[PDB]
């Protein structure tokens, strides 16, 4: 403490 | 200088998902890890391969549509610091490529490992389920089954006539330094009757000075589509706008929507009857802080006039990140 997410970058 | 594919000389081994089910609207991922080993010799171009299937992503979230669908990767290094290898990842065909240094020429026997973050595919990937996840590495396949437990975007208030709304940023540039971000809103999921709806879109949670989120007429653009069969949307947010289950209706949100207050869209709805998908094409600052929002219905009941409620719904981001190592021989 509704959503979230994830992802990447690579650097 | 990428040169040959040297896939028939290099094998993988070791292939462990990280875990094999979760909830990639709760930032839910995992990863893929393998040694690999080198049969032979290699020289500064050529190159190996891994390659994603239909259920799963290598960039998730973060969009690289800005950036010539190519995501850059960590070098792969050796012990005393020299780049082994640079690695780069394609989002269209799913492709990693790993090609190697001039590190390479005078070694030999290249032993190494990776760790890469894997993520959904929203778009094919669009409902609940366990889905056929098999991994290729220099021309060797591995089965695994993956499985995808999202968090159910109907969401409300739990009166038949409750606000209901639910939101996610499925895309987000962070390469290109165009900064934008692609989000799709879902507004009443649960497709129950509502009167004087309202929408607010936010990309601040509560405190602005917390979010890299800017909404306004210049940095925002929306797209309204009334659905027909909200069995039939998908549990990760994707939404297909050429879709035929979505009707654009923006031509008819000429005067109902308002940037006046300050980082915040406002939608008026009204009496609506059916679920509605918002897609949003946002940007952020460059201040470096996070990009969070926050989405807010609210409405009174059709019927009565009293029957007040809201519904509000935050979104953000995590990064995750890749790492590899290899090396050869001094001589
Ligand atoms: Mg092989
Ligand atoms: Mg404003």
């Amino acid at each position: 403490g509704g959503s979230s997410g994830s992802g990447s970058n690579g650097d | 200088a990428k040169g040959t594919n040297v896939n028939d000389k290099v094998t993988a081994s070791d292939f462990k998902l990280e875990k094999t089910a979760f909830d990639p609207n709760q930032s839910g991922n995992t990863f893929m890890a393998a040694n690999f080993k080198v049969t032979g010799q290699v020289k500064s171009g050529d190159y190996f391969t891994a390659k994603l299937p239909d259920s799963v992503t290598g960039n998730g979230d973060v969009d690289y549509s800005n950036s010539n669908n190519t995501m850059p990767i960590a070098d792969i290094k050796s012990t005393n610091g020299d780049v082994v290898a640079k690695a780069t990842y394609d989002i269209l065909t799913k492709t990693y490529t790993f090609v190697f240094t001039d590190y390479v020429n005078d070694k030999e026997n290249i032993n190494g490992q990776f760790s890469l973050p894997l993520f959904t595919d929203r778009a094919k990937a669009p409902k609940s389920g366990t889905y056929d996840a098999n991994i290729n590495i220099a021309d060797e396949m591995f089965d695994n089954k993956i499985t995808y437990n999202y968090s159910s975007p109907i969401a409300g208030i739990d009166k038949p006539n409750g606000a209901n709304i639910s939101s996610q940023i499925i895309g987000v540039d962070t390469a290109s330094g165009q900064n934008t971000y692609k989000q799709t809103v879902f507004v009443n999921p649960k497709q129950r009757v509502l009167g004087n709806t309202w929408v607010y879109i936010k990309g601040y949670q509560d405190k602005i000075e917390e979010s890299s989120g800017k909404v306004s007429a210049t940095d925002t653009k929306l797209r309204i589509f009334e659905v027909n069969d909200t069995s039939k949307l998908s549990d990760s947010y994707y939404a297909d706008p050429n879709d035929s289950n979505l009707k654009e209706v923006t031509g008819e949100f000429k005067d109902k929507i308002s940037y006046k207050y300050d980082n915040v869209a406002s939608i008026n709805f009204g009496d609506i009857n059916k679920t509605y998908v918002v897609l949003v094409e946002g940007h952020y600052d460059n201040t470096g802080k996070n990009l969070k929002t926050q989405v807010i219905q609210e409405n009174i009941d059709p019927a009565t006039g009293k029957d007040y409620s809201i519904f509000g719904w935050n979104n953000e981001n995590v990064v995750r990140y890749g790492g590899g190592s290899a090396d050869g021989d001094s001589a």
